[PDB]
């Protein structure tokens, strides 16, 4: 509702997570391999449905 | 949503210049009759009794005590405005009484 | 009559006051204004009363009153003087 | 910048060029008694001969009425015509415009710099007595409108901006406004204007203080933004029994306007003594006296959390976590712990516990009746005491009171208890 | 300081005349020229007037003193002066 300076949306933020660790927590409890899931889904909420 | 915004209150010292200018244009007697009539009779008591007072003397007595109050309240604060303030006290009231000689 | 010097009431003698010119009041003020509004209303009273008591009178009369206002050299207009 | 809405905030209402009378009587000056000596300030008139200009009754001049807020009046006054003291009369506004604002809707702003104790802009409306503002704010309520229109001219007499009116009714509520409204006479009328209570620069937006009487009306919440912000819009309240202690806290205990009214209709009216309004000083007694019941409702909850931020009273938070014990919402009790309401209980125990301002065993009565649903409340991770870190108090408070057993026993139940919970997953952040 | 008071204390006690004879007296003859001409003038009206002068001055000085007093203050000023005359009644 308040968007930063020259910043459409805070997806920026994405950047700065450690997305490895997540992916690791993520197998250790649940045994789920979704490491290329949070890539997808940082690129996807980057950029909703874009050309590829 | 009905409430109403308040239009909250004057400065202090705005009302009073209006009432000072309004009181200085203005000529009527600013002590009331009776209360003033009963305390001629009170002072007039002390020294022998049965004594009648006309409404011309009580109008002039009157007339006399306002000017003198007016005089002495107009060096008064002339003594405050000397001493660097604005609000009268009763040292300035005294002081002015000393220098004009009626206390000794 | 006992003690009506109440009578000279606080928003009276802030009219007073003023007309001076005052623009504030202290609130000790107004004890010592009944003293002196006394003391003054005292002497002429006084004078106004041996004046009377010359004349062989029973009533105080505006002259008499206009007579010692004169004497104290507070000379009033407008009363017969 | 945001895009200007000047026109389009132009066309909600019929635009008025001066103030409306219902009737020639209302908005007299000196309640109707004409003062045929108008006072006539001895300025005289400074005409510039090169632009024309009578610089009479100027700002920084020594004009009495100016300071007196009483406009010149042209044929009557020494200062002439077109004098510097003529603002009303002449109409000249400051210049400002309409931008739509995040939450509060439409507000002025100011086109240009204005200097300090500069007219911005005069307030109209239409000049009304008591009875029909009373019916047109039936109607309002009826009609559901969410906004204020109303200001007091005088007593008995008010001004409405809902329908006709000028730019001033935008101006939003700020508790630390940059410009007030006063009161001024202009002839024989009143009129109120807007004046600029420091230096304000293009393009700030122009607020004022509604300190505003709900005649009993619901509080709405403040969304100035600014940091001396109450929360609330508001003011002194109906003249006695509407309020003892501050809304949201009142609401906290479970107390409305009935509660509020029946206490002091039955005491005060029966000669015993009820002080003033003054949320200062807590009353023990109402407090005790109160009813008190569970809350089912989040808002509520809302109101709980931010008397325990706000009120310091030992009676109040006692009687609110006596409401929190029969209270059992499960709803409820999650939004506490969003709001985290163990950081509150926390500085509540300290207060009590740690500080001592009352008697042992009292505070031992408090300590129990504390534990309770702190004992009962739905847990499933640590993340929310972290929030907190209220174990370590619950450690200093049986250290503290270490001879009162049960207090120790019950804490050493409750640190188990929490110890079992796990630490909730944060993601790690690059750095 | 201390010679201050020991000034106070020596003319508060003494009785002589404290303005100097003979400028006074050209001051006196100098004024009054100026309503006649060829003026004569009596020793005793000289004294008198200097007398007279002397008693207004002090009393003016103490008043004076007293306003100085009324500020918080200890050294008399010009304003003193007007606001003694002024209460006083001279103009
Ligand atoms: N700081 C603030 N936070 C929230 N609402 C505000 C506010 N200042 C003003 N308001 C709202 O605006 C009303 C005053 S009328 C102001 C113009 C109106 N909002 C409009 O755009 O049409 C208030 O009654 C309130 O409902
Ligand atoms: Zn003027
Ligand atoms: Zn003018
Ligand atoms: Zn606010």
């Amino acid at each position: 509702r308040s968007p930063p300076k020259d910043e459409d949306d805070l997806t920026f933020k994405l950047d700065e997570l450690i997305l490895d660790d997540y992916a690791t927590e993520l197998e250790r409890k649940h045994q789920l391999k979704k490491r290329s899931t949070l890539q997808i889904i940082k690129e996807e909420l980057q950029s909703r449905y874009r050309e590829i | 949503t009905g409430g109403v915004m308040k239009p909250h209150r004057y400065r202090p010292g705005t009302v009073a210049l209006r009432e000072i200018r309004r009181y200085q244009k203005s000529t009527e007697l600013l002590i009331r009759k009776l209360p003033f009539q009963r305390l001629v009779r009170e002072i007039a008591q002390d020294f022998k009794t049965d004594l009648r007072f006309q409404s011309a003397a009580i109008g002039a007595l009157q007339e006399a005590s306002e000017a003198y109050l007016v005089g002495l309240f107009e060096d008064t604060n002339l003594c405050a405005i000397h001493a660097k303030r604005v609000t009268i006290m009763p040292k300035d009231i005294q002081l002015a009484r000393r220098i004009r000689g009626e206390r000794a | 009559l006992r003690d009506n010097i109440q009578g000279i009431t606080k928003p009276a003698i802030r009219r007073l006051a003023r007309r001076g010119g005052v623009k504030r009041i202290s609130g000790l003020i107004y004890e010592e204004t009944r003293g002196v509004l006394k003391v003054f209303l005292e002497n002429v009273i006084r004078d106004a009363v041996t004046y009377t008591e010359h004349a062989k009178r029973k009533t105080v009369t505006a002259m008499d009153v206009v007579y010692a206002l004169k004497r104290q050299g507070r000379t009033l207009y407008g009363f017969g003087g | 910048y945001p895009a200007d809405k000047t026109e389009e905030a132009l066309t909600t209402f019929k635009t008025l060029s001066q103030n409306s009378y219902q009737n020639k009587t209302l908005g007299n000056a000196h309640n109707g008694r004409s003062t045929a000596d108008g006072m006539s300030c001895d300025c005289e008139e400074n005409w510039d001969t090169v632009s024309g200009i009578n610089n009479a009754c100027g700002e920084y001049s020594e004009c009495i009425n100016r300071l007196t807020s009483i406009e010149c009046i042209s044929g009557t006054c020494s200062c002439g015509d077109d004098c510097q003291n003529q603002r009303f009369q002449k109409k000249q506004y400051a210049p400002i415009a309409v931008f739509e604002t995040e939450k509060k809707g439409y507000g002025v702003r100011a086109q240009a710099d204005i200097r300090q104790d500069a007219f911005i802009y005069e307030y109209l409306g239409e000049v009304i007595d008591e009875s029909t503002f009373r019916k047109r704010k039936e109607n309002y309520d009826n009609q559901g409108l969410e906004h204020f229109y109303f200001m007091m001219l005088q007593k008995g007499e008010f001004i409405d901006a809902t329908a006709k009116g000028g730019l001033g009714r935008f101006c939003n509520h700020s508790c630390r406004p940059n410009a007030y409204v006063d009161k001024w006479e202009v002839g024989n009328k009143l009129r109120m204007g807007i004046f600029a209570k420091r230096e304000i620069y293009k393009g700030e937006e122009i607020c004022f203080d509604y300190n505003v009487d709900r005649y009993g009306a619901n509080p709405q919440k403040c969304y100035c933004g600014e940091d001396n912000c109450i929360g609330f819009l508001g003011g002194r309240t109906q003249t006695d029994s509407a309020n003892i202690l501050p809304v949201p806290i009142a609401e906290a205990l479970g107390s409305t306007n009935a509660q509020e009214q029946r206490w002091v209709r039955l005491m005060k009216e029966q000669n015993k003594s009820i002080k003033a309004s003054d949320y200062s000083s807590i009353n023990e007694d109402y407090v005790n006296s109160l009813e008190m019941r569970p809350i089912a409702d989040k808002d509520e909850a809302s109101k709980v959390t931010s008397a325990l931020l706000k009120t310091q009273d030992y009676i109040i938070l006692r009687k609110l976590i006596e409401r929190v014990s029969l209270t059992k919402d499960p709803e409820v009790l999650k939004e506490i712990v969003r709001l985290r309401g163990y950081q509150c209980v926390a500085n509540i125990l300290t207060m009590i516990v740690l500080d001592q301002e009352q008697q042992q065993v009292d505070v031992e009565s408090f300590t129990l009746s504390v534990l309770d649903m702190l004992e009962s409340w739905p847990n499933s991770s640590r993340n929310r005491i972290s929030s907190s870190q209220i174990e370590s108090v619950l450690e200093s408070v049986k250290t503290k009171l270490k001879k009162i057993q049960p207090i120790g026993k019950k804490i050493n139940s409750l640190l188990n208890s929490w110890s079992k919970l796990e630490i909730s997953y944060k993601i790690p952040k690059s750095q």
